[PDB]
């Protein structure tokens, strides 16, 4: 199930990333390039996304 | 690369007892140590630019099957990264650390009639850096102190104001004085100026900013340890610690 | 979870024993896939353009 | 007595040792794969009327995004292509660059670096030796076509004889009259224009009338194996623009006038399986040298 | 009087005579077609992470799905297209594959089969006779350059003729020195180096005073259909992987250098229009012949 | 006097000195499992129809996934065996296979290092030396048959010496036409066709008749340990293998023609249990080359 | 300027040019996996108490089941496969058996026809002349292991011209006493016991001392493309049971000791490419029919 839903819906994620990337100059994405950081997340969380 | 990452004479010490000695060989025929070449850099120049190659690069290079090719390619490996060309050394050496090659009386390599300044010269001197400067005088003191030579470590630093002045303080028997260190022999690291990814001239400045530019990528990439965020994920051994002592010492 | 083991036992592992332990069990996923960079660009319009 | 040989096949220098592992050869292929969408972007960039494409392009390639004052030569991967091309042609070369910069440049693309996937025909006549009478004169000249211009002043028919070498598979002579020839201790033919010879038969009689110059034109056919991504168009334009750019000029070092001479030559020579192999990834080098140079102008008149 | 001639223009052995009907030209440009997608299929294969392209590619062409441990010969089409070329180069060669087969491997693609929609230009210099007076010593060297060496021993100048044959569309003469050179029955022109003639013109006298030999560079252009997928520089290549592999070996033929000399060679000689046509598709076999090996070696 | 000696018995050439460690011999043997579970996966992918056992066993080996258009080299497992058998035959030769690639491959499989749980039977034929008198000639010819040819053209009877040294265990005389052999100071017996002998006895001396020259053949067996997955036909055809494809080049060094001579040879020099040690283990690697190359051949 | 050659290489005759397809390539190939199954089998009976497994291998075999009173001869099978080995030998055997015969018996199993997906090493040293000076008697025996003879009765040495026949991979060169040898205008090096020569470099010289005869013994290796499942032992003792039981008799035919002398005398021969293809598949069908005779004694 997990696949499928992969495989069906991952044009609009590829799009979104783009759509997001689109809306920061170049300025602003060289500093971010300088931070660096790691995001937990609960495994019932990751499991009900996908 | 990890080896140029090193600050501290705690965390190079501790490195160099993890390493085996078959990373300080390098298997690669490498060329001639010392040679007169025209070498191709087109960013800057159109005409072929002439250069020396040396022992300190970061590519392999021939080396003697005696004691003092040995040594001189671990020194090469802690100052460059890389290290020289020695064949058929037996397995028994390939194995053990680089710490107890230096420091130990184990090993069948005998060093007593080592000479510093000959060392040195081979080992171009006069074109290291400050940071390359002292990761040597390391490799010296703990070669004399295994050897007994203790004297003719002084004699040499006397002979050459600038090296006494920058060189570690340290005993090699007691751990104490390397915690207590603050010395910084970080070749390769974080950059605070602004670092590209254009081309160098010489031999030694382009392969250096070629690790430079490599530990960047490391650093970002999913290899290296973030102590801040994953420390509890670490094992007990590996993991950063007040009471961390050397092997004996 | 796949092997009867605990997690005081399966510690000191090395990755590698620990591929062959559940490959051994019958377990294929262990091993991490890397992800395809998608080249994007930004249109200039008044900007010069990314 | 006299003897005759091809200028060409003359003492081959020797090849470099270095950089034919499994990782070099992995760089080499990154390198042309990464060398051909420069070329096709360039192009897709002029129809489009963007450099969006060419910039793309080149920020693959050469890690970096470019500055308009700043001259676009490719960066790390330019640098590294150049000075490895240079440690094949000969062992003097200085061979300085590091294994770090090969290995972050070989993961670029997802390639295999494999030269044996395939095969080329190389047209190179090799002449291994003419031996003659002493009053027969003999001249070789040429060599994608051998012409053998023979003449005799003797008295007498005169044997003259032909060695091919034991590389070349298929050798075909043609003649300005026709002559005859055939294997060592064999019936002599009928005189015909044209043979077709196997080079491992044997060493080869042809006899020469008193009379007339005769002129025999030769013409062989190497097959050598070679990457599926072997184009023998790039890789000559690639070894023209190496050799003029000042790339081979070494020390004791051979020079040939095409990269069907240099990789025949090599061949036939000791230990020339060896040598055939490192050949092979200076060729798809060059091939990536030719297409990175013609997109990345720096020359002019 | 002496007559020199080309030497790869003598005894053109005869072609084969069969697989020129329609069925069998679709199945030889079916061939190429399907030949040029497994080169393509392979690169893209190698490029990315997935062997996917060159599977389809090579299930369409051997009518079967490849196994890792049998060699990639080619599959039935491989053994039909090795065959063909066989009997078109020579009549003495044997006709082994039945029609069927042709029809059911031609049939894979939808193809014209169309030989005569284009043209190529053919650079081998053909010089039918060169006759020369008894003094005179004439050698001609090449075909793709022919070098004529002239040197005449009498006390006078002396007249050699030039026939180029009635085929070779135009023929560009350069000497070491400057030259005469004029029709039959016309006035000497002043010496050139460089002189352009139509082959169909006439026999060419060319003057030739005492010493100071005199060398002349021939270069000749000639214009045969053929389909518009042609390529030379894929043609030559098949030419000599087939001679190396022993496609072409067979009793009383003659053997060329190139596939340039080859069909220039045909045309020359009597009934050279229908020997051309066949030539024409050997061509085309070859070219898929050089794709299919290159991608597939055996 | 006269000195015969065997032709494969002169100058053994120092063997290697590396890779001879417990953990090197674990990869040896690591390599000769591994390469037998491919042969054996090659011929039931070939039957089952299906190309599953293949892939499983090439994936051990090799560490990747076979894929087509590859040339199926065998990974790393095949550049190491090749390179640890070259520092086997020379001590010139370089050592260039990392510790911890050995280790790494070495943990594939659990397997014992052990060389001397088993024992194997070599027929090469030890003729240390044969001393001859004056007038009459004696020419030593073979490896495995030893046949020995001598003349006397002499009034005195030849009365010449044998010595097959102190390894081989039974040595197997015989002879065209029926001869006496004793132990130096010994009574000689009746003439007979065979004789058996322990070399250890000590030099045989043997009478020869003035009339007809008498060829003597000579068969020996010696006992050399090796491990129990020792197979002298695999490894007969490896040493083969290993020289058509150049593994045996250094400079300096001595050829054979087989490996019961390679090892014989090596056993009779001085210091030579110390060389025997290292030869069994070339050997094994030997039986892992041939099985890995005849199921990928390159 | 007498001439010297091998016994073995004199007239290869040519063989059989029928069942040399994919079908009948998958039919031998077919009939040495079910010939294993049934000698297998018989093994497994006789161990056990049971019958059964040799009842269902016979009843692949000959599509029939067996019966106590009925004699076992193997069926259809047999018949095809001793027919097919006639013809395989020679070009004059009758070739009886038919094509639909064939593709139904390679039904039974799914093997891959393949018959160069693999190697193996022939041992016969092929010695086409040695070229021998006048006053010089030169004597060659044997094919395994070749000795060669020479005296040189005058005051002068004397150079012997050696040719191997270029097809053979390395050649290893043993003499009674130490001799020199070089190649054509090479200089002349110190006399050794051994030499390594390659028979594609050219014909060897030798010098002759003058006092006593030198005697050369030879080994050669040649390696030739063969299937997976080859097996010299078996191939061997197959060869041998075929020429007991008849299966050669053809008038015009030469004849061989081992399969290992015919194969090398034939790709000796002009059309060696060709013929080798052929005798490979001749190989395997005498494995097949070794097997088969010895678990059906009939």
């Amino acid at each position: 199930a997990c696949r499928d839903k992969t495989s069906a819906n991952w044009r609009g994620y590829s799009v979104l990333v783009s759509r997001y990337r689109s809306l920061i100059p170049n300025e602003l994405f060289e500093s971010l390039r300088n931070i660096s950081g790691e995001y937990n997340i609960n495994p019932q969380d990751e499991h009900s996304f996908f | 690369m990890d080896v140029l990452s090193k600050g501290s004479l705690k965390e190079l010490l501790a490195h160099l007892e993890k390493t085996p000695l078959e990373e300080a060989i390098s298997y690669r025929i490498g060329t001639v140590p010392y040679q007169n070449v025209l070498i191709s850099r087109n960013e800057y120049y159109n005409q072929l630019y002439p250069d020396t190659t040396s022992l300190i690069d970061g590519v392999s290079r021939e080396g003697q099957r005696n004691v003092n090719g040995l040594i001189m390619s671990i020194i090469s490996y802690v100052v460059s990264g890389s290290g020289h060309y020695i064949p058929n050394i037996g397995f028994m050496l390939l194995r053990r650390s680089i710490l107890d090659i230096l420091t130990k009386h184990d090993t069948g390599l005998v060093t007593n009639n080592l000479n510093y300044g000959i060392i040195a010269r081979n080992l171009t001197v006069s074109k290291m850096n400050c940071e390359q400067r002292k990761r040597m005088l390391i490799c010296f003191k703990l070669l004399a102190y295994k050897d007994g030579n203790q004297n003719d470590y002084e004699i040499y630093l006397n002979q050459n104001i600038p090296l006494k002045q920058i060189a570690p303080n340290f005993i090699p028997g007691d751990m104490r004085t390397v915690i207590h260190n603050q010395d910084q022999l970080a070749i390769v690291g974080i950059p605070a100026y602004r670092l590209t990814q254009s081309t160098e001239l010489s031999i030694r400045d382009d392969n250096a900013k070629s690790y430079k530019l490599g530990y960047v990528d490391w650093y970002n990439s999913n290899s290296f340890l973030r102590e801040r965020s994953e420390f509890n994920l670490i094992r007990l051994k590996d993991r950063d610690t007040k009471y961390g002592k050397l092997n004996g010492w | 979870f796949l092997t009867n083991t605990t997690y005081d036992i399966v510690n000191n592992d090395t990755i590698d024993v620990l591929k062959m332990k559940l490959r051994n069990q019958g377990w294929p996923f262990v091993e991490r896939y890397n992800a395809v960079e998608i080249d994007m660009s930004v249109e200039p319009l008044r900007s010069p353009g990314q | 007595a006299n003897r005759a040989t091809s200028a060409f096949l003359d003492n081959p220098h020797p090849v470099g040792v270095n950089y034919v592992d499994e990782g070099s050869r992995q760089f080499v292929a990154v390198a042309e794969l990464l060398a051909s969408k420069l070329i096709d972007s360039s192009r897709e960039s002029d129809e489009s009327n963007s450099d969006v494409p060419f910039v793309q392009a080149y920020s693959k390639f050469a890690d970096d995004n470019p500055r308009h004052l700043r001259v676009k030569t490719g960066g790390k991967m330019a640098n590294a292509l150049t000075n490895v091309i240079r440690s094949y042609y000969s062992i003097n070369a200085p061979a300085i660059v590091p294994q770090v910069e090969i290995d972050r440049l070989a993961s670029k693309a997802t390639v295999s670096g494999d030269m044996y996937n395939s095969y080329a025909i190389f047209n190179s006549v090799p002449i291994v030796e003419v031996l003659s009478p002493a009053r027969t004169t003999v001249s070789i000249v040429g060599s994608d076509r051998a012409d053998v211009t023979m003449l005799n002043t003797g008295a007498g028919a005169a044997n003259i004889t032909f060695n091919f070498g034991q590389i070349a598979e298929t050798v075909i002579l043609k003649g300005s009259v026709p002559f005859q020839l055939a294997r060592l201790n064999q019936p002599m033919p009928a005189a015909r224009f044209t043979y077709k010879l196997r080079p491992l038969d044997g060493p080869f009689i042809v006899v020469l009338p008193v009379g007339n110059p005769l002129v025999i034109s030769a013409t062989a056919a190497t097959r050598i194996q070679v990457p599926l991504a072997f184009n023998k168009a790039l890789v000559e334009s690639g070894f023209q623009t190496a050799m003029n750019d000042g790339l081979f000029d070494i020390q004791n070092v051979n020079y040939y006038s095409s990269f069907d001479e240099f990789i025949i030559s090599q061949y036939h020579a000791q230990d020339g399986i060896n040598r055939v192999s490192t050949c092979v990834i200076l060729g798809l080098a060059l091939q990536a040298y030719d297409q990175m140079r013609r997109a990345l102008p720096v020359r002019r008149v």
